[PDB]
RNA sequence: GCCCUGAAAAUGGAUGGCGCUCAAGCGUGUUACCUAUACUCUACCGUCAGGGUUGAUAUGAUGCCCUGACGAGUAGGCAGG
RNA sequence: AAAUAUGUAAGAAGUCCUUGUUACUUAAUUGAACGUGGACAUUUGAAUGAAGAGCUUUUAGUGGGCCAUUUUUGGUAAGC
RNA sequence: GGAAUACUGCCAGCUGGGACUGAGGACUGCGACGUAAGUCAAGGAUGCUGGCAUAAUGGUUAUAUGCCGCCCGUCUUGAAACACGGACCAAGGAGUCUAACGUCUAUGCGAGUGUUUGGGUGUAAAACCCAUACGCGUAAUGAAAGUGAACGUAGGUUGGGGCCUCGCAAGAGGUGCACAAUCGACCGAUCCUGAUGUCUUCGGAUGGAUUUGAGUAAGAGCAUAGCUGUUGGGACCCGAAAG
């Protein structure tokens, strides 16, 4: 036996060793994929502004959604809302996908949250942190890839940062991606929310809606 | 038993079971079947329908035994020859030796006709029988004889 | 707070052992909750289930519904497993041979099962034989054809019967059972 | 007293348009229902035999029966909560042909003839419909045309 | 009143039952004394059946 | 004396807690209510096809 | 039994994504990048500081 | 706009109270700060759910062990005591 | 002639090809249903969610209600 | 023209101060630093030093202080109420038993079931034992005279767990009990057709039917028992004016 429980594990502490290898270097293809973008973007404003045209950004295919209301005394259509894009509990958050379809299911449940389009970071320290997934029910921390890979793993996503980057590149798999994920458990701001009182619109007195990048500011606080 | 009884968690509790708002009165509805045609009206239709009025034709004096007629079934039949003797009578099968089985000396006297039985022959000693019953006999090739 | 979107703290409705005391049948279980545990076998857990099931849930299969059940095409040797009585019925003649692995079996039952040259096997016996429930053939009783069902439901214009003492005439024909008395039902 | 009967409250509904009205024309007499056709039910007030109760205006059901003037249609009620089935014999006049499920026909069909695409070349189907998108990184020139920059105007009546 | 769906049923109680009631405690007393009547007569009446 | 006449208050509330269900459709759905000679000579479409298979499986 | 936090805790920083070694190597967070020399079209600043 | 007149009721009295006049007032802006049975992290009690386990070697298989979520309550129901 | 609210569809119980039954139907191998045998899956034919889906029996209490925003009737109005 | 600076944002940049927590209890995991031996902050606190038995510390209790806290019970949309009962204490004090029942459950036996009216018997109201009956069930349906459940492996189509065949699998094919939808057959009732025969009015073959039933279609029931629910009872307890 003393042979044979070794030949398992010898194996498999190389299968890992290499199934790691896989890893280093996608998370490397992914910094280069980011960082071209980017600058790509960076650099598509400034030569429109040479031409005299200008530089339309794509629209935000990426929102992140926190609900700041309590979940006291809503009207149901938004009440329904809020629970299938799984925000039941206050000061909690998932990630949408922007299309005219769940664009509607915003707006519409507009006074109770808010939400904008979050940075690299922000998904990557909600991820880290906070980052849990779903395993018949049972709320797991994503402690290993292992854990993502067993689940995700059908869908490639081997990684912690293959699920940030199914995420953030929306993509394929990201239904699956972000349902994987289970809904982010965040604290009330550190330091505030800013404003006298949450639930004037962010364009007049602040929260309660879309604030576009002004949601890392926040979620980054609240996390 | 009483230490099962409910009424036993309910020591404590004010009003029993019975609620702050109605109470639980003496006779609320009234007694038995008491307003089955107004206020139990729905609860007797729907449960009970036909419950009121008369239907049909009355009996005076009738007496039951002058209309005894326990059923048997060809479905059985062979139940009435005992377990043993009823497998060489089956396995005889004959029109020159066969099994006599007297239906109203056994808690009988009217045989009908369900079920299939076997090609083995059959005296049936009864009185009234039904008009499937014998033709289903005559399949096994057997006969009827009508008694009293 | 959450808002919740199912009901907190319900329990699913399926029992876990059964609800009888019997030391014998509390081993059965222990056996084959064991079994269906440590298998791939379906076939264990499905007699666990249908041992915790309640005497109306497990109504007599009758031997005729065993015969029958042979003489379907390709299931002719297997041995049958029935999780609860099984019953004399006098009605057939020709019964063939199988074995029978039940709870209880009638005297009757028993007794003309090994006429035509058969065993009743007990479960556990049926569980050694046949450790993952191979070449069994699982037969059920039917629940629905009892007294009670009949009055399940009794509705205007359902048809079924109504809880009823007596019964003739002067019993609940009139009104409301025919067009000629108020209404029909 | 309270007035509930069958055609109250319709006045307004089962009117006939402003300047549409006398006889109904031939393309509904003429149209063939079979069982399964999915109807709308729009009452007709030129015609009092066989029209829909008030309810079911606007309504839509899969007919279960043809006759000689009439199609059966069963519909799907709420009352309390569940949804019984209603079942409502109704003439052709009152009946048009629901034009709800037609495009989904002209949808599998499409559907079918891009499957031999992939079939006949090997390309991915991209079959299942996707909503709206966030569109896209653009470039607006400015040749020819130059931002006209406005200010708010200022409070006058116009009376 | 009338509830639910059960079947109508006549009890007759409206009388003073409680009045005309009879146990039968004596079950028991009314056969050992039942028997010790008869015992006693084959004795006094002899060989006879 | 006098008191509440009619309300629909709350009776949304209580028809969404078990409520609202569906049609609950199974196919071959029930024949009631359609042409008794087009159900009668059904009939016989299908007792003829029926000596059909009697025949053609042997 | 109890959650590290890979934000701090360098060795679950390690046990998730070993490209970490590599960034932290490299800087990277601080990369420069290459330097442009582009100017605006003179109607862009007609425009932007305009009226 | 702010203030003033318009501006009359019965025990003594109420911007909550003292009292405040470039306010401790009114409009507006910007930050810091205070603290709910709410949010986040963790320990503990219970409830519900999912998983492992007498292959054992004692002393409980109604057990033992692992995991996740949840916890307002009158009338009322049921359970375990 | 809105806004809001509202019925229906978005598939394998699908889309088709063939041709057996009948007492219905047609000028009629015309139809109508219901079958036999056969063509096609991989985004299987919108999004989102699902703490599981369906089913059955039984039985408590309740059957005076009131309040806020909004739509709204009577009334000069009302803590009507 | 070349910077600087602000502002916003990123760093898997480096560091200082404070606070709360230390659940778990051999090893199994994933890792990182390693040329290696090996080391670690890597699936939950260890190392070190001191302090305490006239006692540190912890429980209770009285008093004080900060903040808080209206009288319960009841009816009620709403009670601390200028609504009712209650000055105090002990003892007593209210959903019972019965007959007939519904659902459910446990049990015995099972097409059957029920010893206890009675008899036998006895260590004598027990326990043990037993004939004939009777009750309910095994047939329904008509008001009634009556008639009385297999065209078909006791049917057809669609589902279906398990079992079976090939398949690593994924699937596929086969059998398919309970059960669901639906198309049929069967028994009775209702309406229609009315054969061979007959003593001429009897007999009712065969064949139909948007009609009907608390039916059939390889039985489930009978019995003792528990909670809960029904009705009759003084009927949860106490209470009329009356007759
Ligand atoms: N239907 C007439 C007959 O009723 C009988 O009824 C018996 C049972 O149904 C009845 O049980 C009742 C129950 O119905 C009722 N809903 C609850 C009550 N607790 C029960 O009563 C039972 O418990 C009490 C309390 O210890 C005992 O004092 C009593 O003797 C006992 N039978 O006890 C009856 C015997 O005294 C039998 N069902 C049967 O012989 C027959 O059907
Ligand atoms: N493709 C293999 C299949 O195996 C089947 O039989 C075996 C298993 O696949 C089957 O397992 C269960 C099944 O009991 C139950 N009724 C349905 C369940 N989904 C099945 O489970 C199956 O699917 C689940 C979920 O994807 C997997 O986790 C599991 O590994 C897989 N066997 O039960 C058998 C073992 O107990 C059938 N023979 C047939 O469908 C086919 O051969
Ligand atoms: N089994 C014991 C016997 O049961 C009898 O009752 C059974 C039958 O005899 C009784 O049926 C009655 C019958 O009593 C009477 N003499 C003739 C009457 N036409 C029958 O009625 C029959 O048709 C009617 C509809 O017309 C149905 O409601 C009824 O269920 C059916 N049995 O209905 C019972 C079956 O459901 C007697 N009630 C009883 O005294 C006797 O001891
Ligand atoms: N602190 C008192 C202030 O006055 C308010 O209350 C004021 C009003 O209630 C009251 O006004 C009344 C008016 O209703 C009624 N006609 C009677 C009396 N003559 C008026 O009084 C008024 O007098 C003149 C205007 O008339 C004002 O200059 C004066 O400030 C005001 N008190 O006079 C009160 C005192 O001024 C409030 N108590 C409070 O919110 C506010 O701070
Ligand atoms: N979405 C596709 C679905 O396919 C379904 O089809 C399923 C069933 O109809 C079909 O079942 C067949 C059955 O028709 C036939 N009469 C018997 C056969 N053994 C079954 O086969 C199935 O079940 C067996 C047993 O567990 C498995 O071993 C086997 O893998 C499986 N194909 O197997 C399919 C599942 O594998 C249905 N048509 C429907 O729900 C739907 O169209
Ligand atoms: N009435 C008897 C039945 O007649 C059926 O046939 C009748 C129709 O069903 C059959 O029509 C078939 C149809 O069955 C099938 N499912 C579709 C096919 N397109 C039809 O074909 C029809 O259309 C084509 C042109 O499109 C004509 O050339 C042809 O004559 C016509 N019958 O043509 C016949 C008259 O229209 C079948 N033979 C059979 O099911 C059965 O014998
Ligand atoms: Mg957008
Ligand atoms: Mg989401
Ligand atoms: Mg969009
Ligand atoms: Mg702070
Ligand atoms: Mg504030
Ligand atoms: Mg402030
Ligand atoms: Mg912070
Ligand atoms: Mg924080
Ligand atoms: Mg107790
Ligand atoms: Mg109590
Ligand atoms: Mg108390
Ligand atoms: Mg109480
Ligand atoms: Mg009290
Ligand atoms: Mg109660
Ligand atoms: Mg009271
Ligand atoms: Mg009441
Ligand atoms: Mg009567
Ligand atoms: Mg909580
Ligand atoms: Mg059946
Ligand atoms: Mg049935
Ligand atoms: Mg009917
Ligand atoms: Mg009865
Ligand atoms: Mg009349
Ligand atoms: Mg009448
Ligand atoms: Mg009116
Ligand atoms: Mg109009
Ligand atoms: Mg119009
Ligand atoms: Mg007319
Ligand atoms: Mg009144
Ligand atoms: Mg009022
Ligand atoms: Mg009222
Ligand atoms: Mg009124
Ligand atoms: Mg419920
Ligand atoms: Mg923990
Ligand atoms: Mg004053
Ligand atoms: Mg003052
Ligand atoms: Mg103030
Ligand atoms: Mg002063
Ligand atoms: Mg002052
Ligand atoms: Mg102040
Ligand atoms: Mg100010
Ligand atoms: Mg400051
Ligand atoms: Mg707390
Ligand atoms: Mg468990
Ligand atoms: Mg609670
Ligand atoms: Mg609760
Ligand atoms: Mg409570
Ligand atoms: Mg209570
Ligand atoms: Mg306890
Ligand atoms: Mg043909
Ligand atoms: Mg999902
Ligand atoms: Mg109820
Ligand atoms: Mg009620
Ligand atoms: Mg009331
Ligand atoms: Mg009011
Ligand atoms: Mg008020
Ligand atoms: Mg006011
Ligand atoms: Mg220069
Ligand atoms: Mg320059
Ligand atoms: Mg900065
Ligand atoms: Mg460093
Ligand atoms: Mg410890
Ligand atoms: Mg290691
Ligand atoms: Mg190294
Ligand atoms: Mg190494
Ligand atoms: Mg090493
Ligand atoms: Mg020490
Ligand atoms: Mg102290
Ligand atoms: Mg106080
Ligand atoms: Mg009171
Ligand atoms: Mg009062
Ligand atoms: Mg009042
Ligand atoms: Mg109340
Ligand atoms: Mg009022
Ligand atoms: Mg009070
Ligand atoms: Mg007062
Ligand atoms: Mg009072
Ligand atoms: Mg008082
Ligand atoms: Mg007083
Ligand atoms: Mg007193
Ligand atoms: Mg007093
Ligand atoms: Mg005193
Ligand atoms: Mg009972
Ligand atoms: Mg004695
Ligand atoms: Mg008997
Ligand atoms: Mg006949
Ligand atoms: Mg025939
Ligand atoms: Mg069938
Ligand atoms: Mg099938
Ligand atoms: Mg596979
Ligand atoms: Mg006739
Ligand atoms: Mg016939
Ligand atoms: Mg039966
Ligand atoms: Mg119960
Ligand atoms: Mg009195
Ligand atoms: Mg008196
Ligand atoms: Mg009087």
């Amino acid at each position: 036996t003393a042979e044979q429980v070794a030949a398992e594990r010898a194996a498999r502490k190389a299968a890992n060793k290499e199934k790691r290898a896989i890893i280093l270097e996608r998370n490397a293809a992914y910094q280069k994929e980011y960082e071209t973008a980017e600058r790509n973007i960076i650099q598509a404003k400034r030569d429109a502004k040479a031409a005299g045209s200008y530089y339309v950004e794509a629209q935000h295919k990426l929102v992140f959604v926190v609900r700041i209301k309590g979940i006291n005394k809503i009207p149901p259509k938004p009440r329904k809302v809020l629970q299938l894009l799984r925000l039941t509990r206050i000061n909690s958050g998932t990630f949408v996908k922007v299309t005219k379809a769940t664009l509607e299911l915003l707006k519409l449940i507009e006074p109770y949250v808010a939400y904008g389009y979050p940075s690299y970071s922000t998904i990557r320290q909600l991820v880290y942190k906070r980052g849990f997934g779903k395993i018949n029910k049972q709320r797991v921390p994503l402690s290993d890839n292992a854990i993502i890979e067993a689940n995700l793993g059908k869908y490639g996503i081997l990684s912690i940062d293959d699920l940030i980057h199914e995420i953030i590149t929306v993509g394929p798999h990201f239904k699956q991606a972000n349902n994987f994920l289970w809904p982010f458990k965040l604290s009330n701001p550190s330091g505030g929310w800013g404003v006298p009182r949450k639930f004037k619109h962010f364009i007049q007195g602040g929260s309660f809606g879309n604030r576009e990048e002004f949601i890392n500011k926040l979620v980054k606080s609240m996390n | 038993p009483s230490r099962f009884t409910k009424t036993r968690k309910h020591r404590g509790h004010v009003s029993a079971g019975k609620g702050r708002i109605g109470k639980h009165r003496k006779h609320p509805g009234g007694r038995g079947m008491a307003g089955g045609q107004h206020h139990h009206r729905i609860n007797m239709d729907k449960y009970h329908p036909g419950y009121f009025g008369k239907v049909g034709m009355r009996y005076f004096h009738k007496q039951q035994a002058h209309f005894w007629k326990p059923v048997l079934n060809l479905d059985k039949l062979w139940t009435l020859i005992p377990e043993d003797k009823r497998d060489q009578y089956l396995k005889s099968a004959s029109k020159e030796t066969a099994p006599v089985i007297d239906t109203l000396a056994a808690g009988y006297g009217k045989i009908l006709g369900k079920g299939r039985i076997p090609n083995v022959p059959v005296i049936v000693k009864a009185r009234f029988v039904s008009k499937l019953a014998e033709e289903k006999i005559r399949a096994a090739g057997g006969v009827v004889e009508l008694i009293a | 707070g959450i808002d919740h979107t199912s009901k907190q703290h319900k329990r699913s409705g399926h029992r876990t052992a059964p609800k009888s005391d019997n030391v014998y049948l509390k081993l059965l279980v222990k056996l084959y909750t064991f079994l269906a545990r440590r298998t791939d076998a379906p076939f264990n857990k499905v007699v666990l289930k249908a041992l915790f099931l309640s005497k109306i849930n497990r109504p007599p299969v009758s031997v005729s519904r065993i015969a029958r059940a042979l003489k379907q095409e390709g299931a002719a040797n297997k041995t049958v497993v029935v999780v609860g009585t099984v019953t004399d019925d006098a009605r057939i003649f020709e019964f063939p041979k199988t074995t029978v692995a039940a709870l209880r079996f009638t005297a009757g039952a028993r007794a003309k099962i090994v006429k035509a040259g058969g065993e009743c096997i007990t479960l556990d016996q049926l569980a050694v034989r046949a450790p993952k429930g191979q070449n069994t053939l699982i037969l059920r009783g039917p629940r629905n054809s009892r007294e009670a069902v009949r009055h399940f439901g009794m509705g205007p214009h359902k048809g079924k019967a109504p809880r009823i003492l007596s019964t003739g005439r002067k019993f609940e024909r009139a009104r409301g059972r025919r067009r000629s008395k108020g209404f029909k039902v | 007293g309270k007035s509930h009967g069958y055609r109250s409250r319709t006045r307004y509904m089962f009117q006939r348009d402003f300047r549409k009205h006398g006889a109904v024309h031939l393309s509904t007499y003429l149209k063939v229902y079979k069982v399964g056709d999915i109807v709308d039910i729009k009452a007709n007030g030129s015609i009092q035999k066989g029209m829909p109760h008030k309810f079911y205006q606007g309504k839509t059901g899969v007919v279960y029966n043809v006759t000689k003037s009439s199609v059966g249609v069963i519909i799907n009620k709420m009352v309390g909560n569940r949804y019984l089935e209603k079942r409502l014999n109704l003439r052709v006049e009152h009946i048009k042909h629901s034009k709800c499920r037609q495009e989904f026909l002209e949808r599998v069909k499409a559907n079918a003839a891009k499957r031999a695409e992939a079939k006949a070349q090997g390309v991915a189907v991209q079959l299942k419909r996707q909503p709206a998108q966030p569109r896209e990184s653009r470039i607006v020139s400015t040749e020819g045309n130059v931002p006209q920059t406005l200010a708010p105007v200022p409070y006058e009546t116009f009376i | 009143a009338i509830s639910k769906n059960l079947p109508i049923l006549k009890n007759h109680f409206r009388k003073h039952w409680q009045e005309r009631v009879k146990v039968h405690f004596d079950q028991a007393g009314k056969k050992v004394s039942r028997r010790n009547a008869r015992a006693t007569r084959a004795a006094k009446i002899a060989p006879r059946p | 004396a006098k008191s509440k006449n009619h309300t629909a208050h709350n009776q949304t509330r209580k028809a969404h807690r078990n409520g609202i269900k569906k049609p609950k459709t199974y196919k071959y759905p029930s024949l009631k209510g359609v042409d008794p000679k087009f159900r009668r000579n059904h009939k016989h479409a299908l007792h003829g096809t029926a000596k059909a298979l009697a025949a053609a499986k042997k | 039994v109890l959650k590290k936090n890979p934000l701090k805790n360098k060795q679950v920083l390690l046990r998730l994504n070993p490209y970490a070694k590599v960034f932290a190597a490299e800087k990277l967070g601080s990369k420069k990048a290459e330097k442009t020399g582009t100017k605006p079209a003179a109607v862009f600043t007609e425009t932007l500081k305009h009226d």
